[PDB]
């Protein structure tokens, strides 16, 4: 997964 | 004429999957999805996702006559589907919104799929795709 987009 | 039927079925198929594909883009639940993942804001997108999808991406797909049968659009629901839990972490609040939205909209458009398009009519079009 990635760091995300919060 | 029967020459125009594989034409005719599927420039039908495709008008369907347009109004679906629209219905699904319009919808406040998957705005998030309806554009490509803005891979600038997203710095790391494409680091994680090997192919992206999104609903103006399944627009131009229809018109580029990539689709002959309703499975097929679907492979690309789904794929934005997967893409969002391959992606989004399981951490803040925001994450657990997007993960479980790409999960409403793939239900949404397979049960749009299941309850409006004919299977006999997607036998045709199975038929139609495995003569090419």
């Amino acid at each position: 997964s990635g760091r995300g987009k919060g | 004429p029967l020459e125009d039927q594989e034409e005719n079925t599927l420039r039908e198929l495709r008008l369907f999957l347009r109004d679906v594909t629209k219905r699904l883009a319009t919808d406040k639940r998957f705005n998030i999805f309806s554009k490509p993942v803005d891979i600038e804001e997203v710095s790391d997108y494409l680091e994680v996702i090997k192919e992206p999808m999104d609903l103006s991406t399944v627009i131009t797909k229809i018109d580029k006559h990539n689709y002959l049968t309703a499975k097929d659009f679907l492979k690309d629901i789904d794929l934005i589907c997967s893409n969002a839990l391959e992606y989004n972490p399981d951490k803040d609040p925001g994450d657990k919104i997007i993960r479980h939205r790409a999960c409403t909209l793939k239900d949404t458009a397979h049960a749009i799929i299941a309850a409006e398009l004919d299977p006999e009519f997607n036998k045709l079009c199975e038929e139609i795709k495995e003569a090419r």
